[PDB]
Protein backbone atom coordinates (compact mmCIF):
# COMPACT_ATOMS: atom_id res chain seq x y z
CA UNK A 1 0.00 0.00 0.00
CA UNK A 2 0.71 4.02 -0.09
CA UNK A 3 1.86 6.20 2.02
CA UNK A 4 2.63 10.17 1.72
CA UNK A 5 5.55 11.40 3.39
CA UNK A 6 7.21 15.29 4.11
CA UNK A 7 11.06 16.50 4.17
CA UNK A 8 12.09 20.10 5.21
CA UNK A 9 15.87 20.29 4.64
CA UNK A 10 17.22 22.40 7.90
CA UNK B 1 34.12 10.94 6.82
CA UNK B 2 30.49 12.68 6.64
CA UNK B 3 28.32 11.79 9.29
CA UNK B 4 24.67 9.83 8.66
CA UNK B 5 21.84 11.00 10.88
CA UNK B 6 18.81 9.50 9.54
CA UNK B 7 15.61 12.18 10.12
CA UNK B 8 12.61 9.58 8.96
CA UNK B 9 12.56 6.30 7.77
CA UNK B 10 9.97 3.67 6.61
CA UNK B 11 11.96 1.16 6.01
CA UNK B 12 13.97 -1.76 7.33
CA UNK B 13 16.77 -0.97 9.11
CA UNK B 14 18.71 -3.23 6.78
CA UNK B 15 17.75 -1.11 3.89
CA UNK B 16 18.84 1.79 5.86
CA UNK B 17 22.26 0.76 6.53
CA UNK B 18 22.25 -0.09 2.93
CA UNK B 19 21.40 3.16 1.83
CA UNK B 20 23.71 5.25 3.38
CA UNK B 21 26.38 3.02 2.40
CA UNK B 22 25.13 3.24 -1.44
CA UNK B 23 25.13 7.01 -0.67
CA UNK B 24 28.51 7.31 0.51
CA UNK B 25 29.66 5.36 -2.50
CA UNK B 26 28.04 7.93 -4.76
CA UNK B 27 29.60 10.81 -2.54
CA UNK B 28 33.13 8.86 -2.53
CA UNK B 29 32.60 8.43 -6.64
CA UNK B 30 30.50 11.68 -7.45
CA UNK B 31 30.68 15.81 -6.86
CA UNK B 32 27.43 16.59 -8.58
CA UNK B 33 24.01 16.16 -7.41
CA UNK B 34 22.12 14.83 -10.03
CA UNK B 35 25.15 12.05 -10.37
CA UNK B 36 25.07 11.15 -7.11
CA UNK B 37 21.03 10.78 -7.16
CA UNK B 38 21.55 8.71 -10.51
CA UNK B 39 23.67 6.61 -8.88
CA UNK B 40 21.84 5.79 -5.88
CA UNK B 41 18.43 5.13 -7.75
CA UNK B 42 19.79 3.18 -9.90
CA UNK B 43 21.69 0.81 -7.63
CA UNK B 44 18.33 0.49 -5.84
CA UNK B 45 16.42 0.36 -8.87
CA UNK B 46 18.97 -3.61 -8.79
CA UNK B 47 19.08 -4.43 -5.30
CA UNK B 48 15.60 -3.72 -4.59
CA UNK B 49 13.86 -3.97 -7.85
CA UNK B 50 12.28 -0.68 -9.51
CA UNK B 51 10.57 1.76 -9.30
CA UNK B 52 12.81 4.25 -7.13
CA UNK B 53 13.40 7.81 -7.18
CA UNK B 54 15.65 9.74 -5.75
CA UNK B 55 16.73 13.93 -4.49
CA UNK B 56 19.75 15.01 -3.22
CA UNK B 57 20.38 18.55 -2.59
CA UNK B 58 21.18 20.76 0.31
CA UNK B 59 18.09 22.86 0.14
CA UNK B 60 14.76 21.58 -1.04
CA UNK B 61 11.27 20.40 0.51
CA UNK B 62 9.46 17.75 -0.65
CA UNK B 63 5.82 15.78 -0.98
CA UNK B 64 5.68 12.81 -2.73
CA UNK B 65 3.79 8.70 -2.38
CA UNK B 66 6.40 5.81 -1.87
CA UNK B 67 4.80 2.01 -1.25
CA UNK B 68 5.50 1.47 3.04
CA UNK B 69 8.35 0.56 3.95
CA UNK B 70 10.17 2.07 0.93
CA UNK B 71 11.05 5.29 2.23
CA UNK B 72 14.38 7.06 4.03
CA UNK B 73 15.46 10.49 4.39
CA UNK B 74 19.05 11.02 5.99
CA UNK B 75 21.50 13.91 5.99
CA UNK B 76 25.68 12.82 4.76
CA UNK B 77 27.48 15.88 6.24
CA UNK B 78 25.79 18.70 5.15
CA UNK B 79 23.82 16.84 1.98
CA UNK B 80 20.71 15.88 2.43
CA UNK B 81 19.35 12.76 0.44
CA UNK B 82 15.74 11.49 -0.44
CA UNK B 83 14.97 8.21 -1.48
CA UNK B 84 11.68 6.03 -2.48
CA UNK B 85 10.05 4.09 -4.52
CA UNK B 86 6.45 4.80 -6.41
CA UNK C 1 5.84 38.30 -9.35
CA UNK C 2 8.85 35.75 -9.85
CA UNK C 3 10.04 34.82 -13.52
CA UNK C 4 8.55 31.24 -14.27
CA UNK C 5 11.53 29.66 -16.42
CA UNK C 6 10.37 26.35 -17.75
CA UNK C 7 13.87 23.83 -18.05
CA UNK C 8 12.95 21.01 -19.15
CA UNK C 9 8.94 19.64 -19.75
CA UNK C 10 7.83 16.33 -21.27
CA UNK C 11 4.63 17.51 -20.49
CA UNK C 12 1.65 19.03 -22.64
CA UNK C 13 2.14 23.35 -22.50
CA UNK C 14 -1.36 22.99 -21.20
CA UNK C 15 -0.16 21.34 -18.01
CA UNK C 16 2.63 23.16 -18.32
CA UNK C 17 0.89 27.03 -18.10
CA UNK C 18 -1.28 24.59 -15.38
CA UNK C 19 1.93 23.53 -13.41
CA UNK C 20 3.54 26.85 -13.00
CA UNK C 21 -0.08 28.56 -12.25
CA UNK C 22 -0.34 26.24 -9.36
CA UNK C 23 2.62 26.54 -8.18
CA UNK C 24 2.32 30.55 -8.22
CA UNK C 25 -0.42 29.50 -6.09
CA UNK C 26 1.53 27.76 -3.51
CA UNK C 27 4.15 30.27 -3.57
CA UNK C 28 1.62 32.95 -2.61
CA UNK C 29 -0.12 31.07 -0.08
CA UNK C 30 2.71 29.46 1.23
CA UNK C 31 6.56 30.13 2.47
CA UNK C 32 7.73 26.85 3.54
CA UNK C 33 9.05 24.79 0.70
CA UNK C 34 8.01 21.29 2.30
CA UNK C 35 4.38 23.04 2.38
CA UNK C 36 4.60 24.42 -1.43
CA UNK C 37 5.49 21.06 -3.03
CA UNK C 38 2.64 19.65 -0.69
CA UNK C 39 -0.14 22.48 -2.72
CA UNK C 40 1.26 21.36 -5.68
CA UNK C 41 1.44 17.47 -5.40
CA UNK C 42 -2.19 17.40 -4.11
CA UNK C 43 -3.64 19.85 -6.27
CA UNK C 44 -2.20 17.76 -9.72
CA UNK C 45 -3.31 14.56 -7.25
CA UNK C 46 -6.86 16.18 -7.93
CA UNK C 47 -6.38 17.80 -11.29
CA UNK C 48 -4.95 14.82 -12.99
CA UNK C 49 -5.48 11.86 -11.14
CA UNK C 50 -2.34 10.29 -9.04
CA UNK C 51 0.27 9.50 -8.65
CA UNK C 52 2.46 12.81 -8.82
CA UNK C 53 5.45 14.07 -6.48
CA UNK C 54 6.56 17.10 -6.38
CA UNK C 55 10.38 19.13 -4.95
CA UNK C 56 10.73 22.35 -4.07
CA UNK C 57 14.04 24.11 -3.47
CA UNK C 58 17.24 25.66 -3.91
CA UNK C 59 19.73 23.39 -4.03
CA UNK C 60 19.03 19.78 -5.53
CA UNK C 61 19.50 17.38 -7.71
CA UNK C 62 17.49 14.66 -9.21
CA UNK C 63 16.84 11.18 -10.86
CA UNK C 64 13.09 10.12 -11.20
CA UNK C 65 11.24 7.68 -13.56
CA UNK C 66 8.02 9.41 -14.66
CA UNK C 67 5.48 8.28 -16.67
CA UNK C 68 5.47 9.92 -20.08
CA UNK C 69 4.05 13.31 -20.79
CA UNK C 70 4.35 13.74 -16.74
CA UNK C 71 6.96 16.10 -15.96
CA UNK C 72 8.23 19.51 -15.47
CA UNK C 73 10.82 21.11 -14.11
CA UNK C 74 10.86 24.72 -13.97
CA UNK C 75 11.92 27.66 -11.51
CA UNK C 76 10.23 30.60 -10.25
CA UNK C 77 12.32 33.60 -9.28
CA UNK C 78 14.84 31.71 -6.98
CA UNK C 79 13.39 28.38 -6.42
CA UNK C 80 12.90 25.99 -8.88
CA UNK C 81 10.21 22.99 -8.87
CA UNK C 82 10.29 19.39 -9.60
CA UNK C 83 6.78 17.57 -10.43
CA UNK C 84 5.95 14.26 -11.91
CA UNK C 85 3.37 11.25 -12.26
CA UNK C 86 4.85 7.99 -10.92
CA UNK D 1 5.35 3.99 -20.42
CA UNK D 2 8.30 5.10 -18.00
CA UNK D 3 11.19 7.56 -18.74
CA UNK D 4 14.10 8.32 -16.75
CA UNK D 5 14.95 12.25 -16.28
CA UNK D 6 17.58 14.27 -14.69
CA UNK D 7 17.67 17.66 -12.94
CA UNK D 8 20.51 20.07 -11.25
CA UNK D 9 19.78 23.15 -9.78
CA UNK D 10 21.95 26.05 -10.96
Amino acid sequence: KTRNSQTQTD
Amino acid sequence: DRKAVIKNADMSEEMQQDSVECATQALEKYNIEKDIAAHIKKEFDKKYNPTWHCIVGRNFGSYVTHETKHFIYFYLGQVAILLFKS
